[PDB]
């Protein structure tokens, strides 16, 4: 069982490079934000563009969505976070506190909480509700390059520049477990994986990392694509097959079996740097975005 | 910033 991903839609729209690609809990919207300083909405099945959400002075570099589908956080280089109410395109909140660029945000399954990472070193928790600051946190000597919460948010891993994953305490703001190798690379991206269990890691080596964190053991790597420069995102596909998925500095998607490590099938297309991949909750589908040469997002589908 | 090394 290898999967068949074949290209649906190309969806144009964004005036420079794509930043971030998600969908919607509910599987129905595509979000995408872009150095463009836009968030664009799209249809995850037809492709169709819905709306053009804009606020930002600066570009973003990532967009994450509330668990009822209702709300979107971006990151933007302007230094702040804004919350969108996503059926009225208005700017609920704006998220004020961090002293560099605002790199990678994500809700809570509550939705209560966004974290936040910055160029300024630190990942920030903050206050959906009212969009106050609740935690500052030391995390890092570096830019850091991804925040992601656990399966119920009780935990947060976050990467950076500086070669460290670190595993947070949500309540307590405490680092419970730094993650090193004997070598540090810059970590370009982190995730849990969909059971909390394990954190995939990309690190500017060319490699995917799967790690049981509680125990400091890599357990699988994912190799074969190019990404020795940006911070590309990852994903875990479990809709049906059990893969792993990535964009690569090639202007190609990877996709590699999770346990056997082996690439399954590549995805081609794009014509720059796919720096962005969203796997869809419920269907086989992949949304993917390309760098400035591109500027495009295409969605794709397999079988399994 | 991520759109840019």
């Amino acid at each position: 069982v290898k999967p068949n991903y074949a290209l649906k839609f190309t969806l144009a729209g964004h005036t420079k490079a794509v930043s971030s690609v998600k969908f919607s809990p509910n599987g129905e919207w595509l979000a995408s934000s872009s150095a463009d300083k836009l968030i664009k909405i799209w249809g995850a099945y037809d492709g169709k563009f819905e709306k053009t959400i804009s606020g930002h002075k600066l570009g973003i570099s990532d967009v994450a969505w509330s668990s009822d589908s209702n709300l979107l956080v971006s990151a933007s280089d302007d230094k702040t976070l804004k919350i969108w109410d996503v059926s009225s395109g208005k700017c609920l909140k704006t998220l004020k506190g961090h002293s560099n660029y605002v790199f990678c945000c994500n809700f809570n399954p509550q939705s209560n909480l966004i974290v936040s990472g910055s160029f300024d070193e630190s990942v920030r928790i903050w206050d959906v509700k009212t969009g106050k600051c609740l935690k500052t946190l030391p995390a890092h000597s570096d830019p850091v390059s991804a925040v992601h919460f656990n399966r119920d948010g009780s935990l947060i891993v976050s990467s950076s520049y500086d070669g460290l994953c670190r595993i947070w305490d949500t309540a307590s703001g405490q680092c419970l477990k730094t993650l090193i190798d004997d070598d540090n690379p810059p970590v370009s991206f982190v995730k849990f994986s969909p059971n909390g269990k394990y954190i995939l890691a990309a690190t500017l080596d060319n490699t995917l990392k799967l790690w049981d964190y509680s125990k400091g053991k890599c357990l699988k790597t994912y190799t074969g694509h190019k990404n020795e420069k940006y911070c590309i995102f990852a994903n875990f596909s479990v809709t049906g097959g059990k893969w792993i998925v990535s964009g690569s500095e090639d202007n190609l998607v990877y996709i590699w079996n999770l346990q056997t490590k082996e690439i399954v099938q590549k995805l081609q297309g794009h014509t720059d740097v796919v720096i962005s991949t969203a796997c869809h909750p419920t269907e086989n589908i992949i949304a993917s975005a390309a760098l400035e040469n591109d500027k495009t997002i295409k969605l794709w589908k397999s079988d399994c | 910033a991520r759109t840019k090394q």
